């Protein structure tokens, strides 16, 4: 595992909102360690057995947090994200859909200056198979085991992770890192974390079209890696200048191009499976 | 959202950057009155969504009100490599001495915003990103800072532009304010022009706002319907779905961008051709599973419907719940192709059997069985 | 510059703060007109620049519009510690639960501007800074991030104000961005008021601009001259003097802000009075010892005039035609003390001989002078 | 002397300016060494036999430089200064009156952060005796001898020096730090240098009504001053709330009242001339 395990304490940002008392509740039943939450206007009450706090700021006053999960609104969540790392909080997780892009841009500047490690945003979040789940990923799919994921999708995510648990492969700790254009957390910010992890003995890159992190990706791969990945690119048959769905899958004329990631790939020589199955066999294969 | 040459030049003249007098016409009399009005050479400018307007024949010059009547009769209703001009900015003409190009993107791997800056303007600022990528220069602002005249004069002067140095480098800081300002993603002069009198104006100018951040821009957020590349990516907006008119007959929906990308890949691969992207969010109920097939439907290209599912935990007759009440209301009149994973998936067969609407355990056995439709 | 507290309710509404409705009414029949359209208890209160317009007798409630117009008729032209109201605001009353304080200055010791904010609103924030600064929470603002909600959240809490926690938030962030928007020196809402409906009101706000930042702020710079504490100080502007009126009777020109509060104590200290703080700047030609002296005896106070001018390469008799000119335009009506260092003092004397024009070589002796003399016409 | 001397390669920006233009001449008669004039828009000029480019970097890419004066109007004087900074230049000197407190505010901050010393903005410069002018002041009042000056005004601190001069005590470095509330340089960011010259013996301290630079400065001289200090309050019977002339001469209340000035010099055992004769005198005494 990497980042977090069945020790980390959780705090959830936007808890009283209806998705944070939905995967409050999830995270709860999954052994997720949730000890406190923060809502502006609603602290002194209570969800699910967890007392809420007006900021983090009090929270972390009355309470250990080893990171925390952001379910505030766009236009409010990027302020929320640095209000958690003014707090302190090492790890924090921003699911949100939707926020402005310069928000990000100003935010994850600050953010990492302050020492914090930001995931997302537009994420399902970080889960280590059958220790934590931070997060909305479905806990099932996730069978623990040999397999470290990196994705910058969601759904598609727990379907590899299903079909690398049904395999028999299982799977370690799985970070949805977003869809947005601006992320805090990259490819190759958790590849060397991956890469000194005992527990992980082969990593998964699920990337898309758009920006050129699969290709930084890529280039550490091929210098620094001491074990096999497998790659994986949704969109390669997206047309240009079109979003597709995620802000941040797009192709921009000469940047984020399918073929681009697929050229450094192999020059990394990073196998890339056309399929799910293919995923679960090149693995297979890499594993002797 | 794509905005016209009009609008991004009016939020461009709001933060002080110098832009010839224009107004838009809709009728060939209505540019003729504006002529008159200006009383000087004018040019006539197709508003349309696509680059290269110049090249298609959307750009004419027009010397007299008669001129400008028959440049905008010759270009309102042209085509322009897809699109169809329905309105004109009848704008003064400038006296052209130089052409510059300006623009800011977002450089994802700086994590910034980046000034691109070059003397070759009224060019494909792409093309000369190959013959010589030299020509263009960059600087990369800081997020908090902002960008300051001193930096704008000193990309100036790295740039090697001819003119006045302080009102050049004074239009890049407010073409800067301005891209904060509405949220643009992208905002860009190209020509940015000296005129043979030493004026600088910005003959042309392009932006792209983010989407994410309409909700802060009210004015802006109105244009939405109308800015739409399709008519459909608005009532999928309203359910919070996410759709994207491709040309082809195959058409698609999943729960999960990165999901459904891969779907068109499949579908391509084997031969199809994907009418659309629709990505209904993160989770599938029936409700939404309908809505969807709603929106997909109102398309006359699409032929039949590929619908790619993982609900994990969502219960698959979710999906065929959706699909049949589509079906019993007389929406669905094309065949359906389905792989819906999740619990439950037999019950859901016993749900759909009769009915045009095929389920199969694999994704690509799906994809393949609409190709032939 | 000071701006009316009309003026400053309308920048704070601008950016996003919650401001009851008001209008400005320069007689009783305006503020009928104006209660009548409101249809509801309205304030009158005072439009002048001072503070403490309450005590003073300034701010009345008014329940109808016969009412608002007989308050309106005890207010205007009323003195409020030195003022004559020329203007009241004609305001909706709100329901109060909660008054507190929320303020932006410079803070010059840290050189960042501080939000001060306290439960202890609808009071001389003065005092209680002196009396009990416990009560008083701040916040240093980054001058390039500026003020986030998050930041904002956190001093509401930390002041304990009770009330809609987002709401309180965002008119101080609201507030700042106002500070900064129009480059305030000073911007304060007091009190900031919860109503009994639980709504979040500015219930009065001062805004202070600086001066320095005028030339882009055209919309502003235009009330220049009718904010004016004294209408010198516009015409001394016009020379790129600085002029303040002070009370009593001795006029001042020096040649230095410094040099100036350095006549200004000499006066004082033996006894004298001073009429005015003049700046005429760096340099000290004839031009401008003239237009100084213009600007200085449009004053009906002052009694005589105090030139204390240190040229060191600018010449003495610069100064001395320039008094002359004026004397021999008639303008000149009273006496003029002067001490004038630089080069050629003697030049200078022999130029001011028969004229009531006497130099000193010190300051102290020219300042003993005016302060005995007996001034007026001559 | 501190921070110039004759050898200082001097950068005038705005030069082409009337102010500019003026102080260049005046500057160059007393020896000062101007290699070079920046004017945005007259680069390729030449005024009073120095060269002129466009930009500081065009400048120092052809000059060395060691300090720049700056008599840009007050509308782009901020900016200067940051351009000035960014160019490398050590010592910045900030002439111009009427600069936005929040131009300053923001500039000083960036500035500092890069190595610069700036002084300024409104005031008169710095000068050391018979070595170098880099500023407005009369070269003819300042005769070399024994005694550092640091005043908050101008002609004020040309006649303490005049009056030094003619007493046989003459002057070392008198630096003007300006009138404005922010600025660039304070009285104790210079009392350290002016500590460790062995050719100033002693130190007089010009200050006025507002802030509190003069408290700071005398706690600072209590405890590390090796030299004796002299202080002067301009202002003393100065009213509260108003500017008197200095953007920064102004009582807020309870900050920057001369009373507080004056105790906390006496505190410190510097004494506190009330004249500008007193200021020889006591400086007399203090030297043996
Ligand atoms: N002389 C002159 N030429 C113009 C004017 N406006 C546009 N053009 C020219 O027409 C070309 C196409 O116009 P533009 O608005 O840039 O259309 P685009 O093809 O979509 O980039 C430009 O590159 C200019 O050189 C004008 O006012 N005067
Ligand atoms: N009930 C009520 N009180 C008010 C209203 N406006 C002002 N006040 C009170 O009047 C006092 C002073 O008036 P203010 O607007 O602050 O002017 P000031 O005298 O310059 O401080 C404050 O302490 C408020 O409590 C109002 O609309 N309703
Ligand atoms: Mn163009
Ligand atoms: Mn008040």
């Amino acid at each position: 595992m990497i980042l977090v395990n069945k020790e980390t304490r959780v705090l959830v940002q936007g808890i009283t909102g209806r998705e944070g008392q939905f995967h409050t509740k999830q995270m709860l039943s999954y052994g997720t360690k949730i000890v406190a939450g923060v809502t502006p206007g609603k602290g002194g009450m209570e969800v699910l057995g967890v007392p809420v706090y007006d900021t983090v700021k009090e929270a972390v006053a009355h309470h250990e947090v080893d990171a925390s999960i952001i379910f505030v609104p766009a236009p409010a969540a990027a302020d929320a994200a640095l209000e958690a790392a003014h707090a302190g909080i090492p790890l924090i997780v921003l699911i949100t859909e939707g926020i402005p892009t310069l928000d990000m841009v100003r935010a994850v500047e600050e953010i990492k200056a302050l020492g914090s490690r930001l995931i997302g945003g537009n994420c399902p979040g970080i889960i280590s198979a059958e220790e934590t789940k931070i997060g909305i990923m479905p806990g099932h799919v996730f069978k623990r085991g040999r397999v470290g994921i990196i994705s910058r999708s969601g759904t598609l995510t727990y379907e590899a992770a299903a079909a690398l648990s049904q395999a028999g492969l299982g799977t370690t700790t799985t970070v949805g890192i977003g869809g947005d254009p601006v992320i805090g957390t990259t490819f190759k910010d958790l590849l060397p974390l991956f890469n000194e992890d005992p527990e992980t003995e082969a990593v998964v890159l699920i990337g898309e079209i758009g920006g050129s992190d699969e290709e930084e990706a890529a280039a550490w791969v091929k210098d620094h890696m001491k074990k096999p990945v497998v790659g994986f690119i949704g969109g390669r048959s997206a047309p240009k200048g079109k979003r597709m769905g995620h802000a941040g899958a797009i192709i921009m004329g000469n940047v984020g191009t399918p073929e681009s990631k697929l050229r450094a790939f192999a020059e990394a020589g990073i196998p890339v499976a056309d399929t799910i199955d293919e995923i679960v066999e090149l693995v297979k294969k890499a594993l002797g | 959202m794509n905005l016209h040459e009009y609008q991004a030049k009016e939020i461009l003249a709001r933060y002080g950057v110098p832009v010839p007098p224009g107004k838009v016409a809709y009728t060939p009399e209505e540019a003729k009155r504006i002529a008159e009005e200006f009383g000087k050479r004018v040019v006539i400018k197709a508003q349309v969504h696509v680059g290269g307007r110049g090249k298609a024949g959307g750009v004419k010059l027009a010397d007299t009100p008669q001129e400008a009547y028959e440049k905008a009769q010759a270009i309102l209703g042209m085509n322009i490599k897809g699109l169809t001009v329905k309105k004109v900015l009848v704008a003064e003409a400038v006296d052209i001495a130089k052409e510059y190009y300006a623009g800011l993107i977002l450089d994802r791997a700086k994590k910034r915003v980046v000034l691109m800056l070059s003397k070759e303007g009224g060019v494909d600022i792409e093309e000369v990103a190959a013959e010589r990528p030299e020509a263009i220069h960059k600087f990369w602002i800081d997020p908090h800072k902002g960008f300051r005249p001193f930096e704008a004069r000193e990309m100036v002067k790295r740039a090697g532009l001819e003119g006045n140095l302080n009102k050049l480098a004074q239009v890049l800081v407010a073409l800067y304010r301005a891209y904060e300002g509405v949220d643009a993603s992208i905002a860009e002069i190209n020509p940015l022009v000296v005129t043979t009198d030493g004026g600088i104006v910005a003959a042309d100018a392009k932006i792209v706002l983010d989407d994410n951040a309409l909700f802060r821009h009210p004015d802006l957020a109105e244009l939405r319907e109308v800015e739409a590349e399709h008519p459909l990516e608005v009532e999928a907006s309203n359910y919070g779905f996410a759709y994207v008119k491709l040309d082809g007959n195959i058409g698609i929906i999943g729960n999960g961008a990165g999901l459904v990308m891969y779907t068109l890949d499949l579908v391509n691969r084997v031969g199809g051709k994907p009418a659309n992207f629709l990505d209904i969010g993160g989770g599938a109920k029936a409700d939404v599973v309908y809505n969807a097939l709603k929106v997909v439907l109102k398309d006359p290209d699409v032929k039949g419907v590929f619908i790619n599912i993982f609900g994990g935990i969502t219960r698959a007759d979710e999906v065929a719940k959706g699909v049949i009440r589509a079906l019993e209301e007389g929406l669905l009149t094309k065949p359906v192709v389905m792989r819906v994973a999740g619990t439950a998936e037999e019950e859901a067969k016993k749900l759909l059997e009769g009915k045009p609407v095929y389920m199969y355990p694999t994704s690509i056995e799906a994809a393949k069985v609409t190709v032939a439709m």
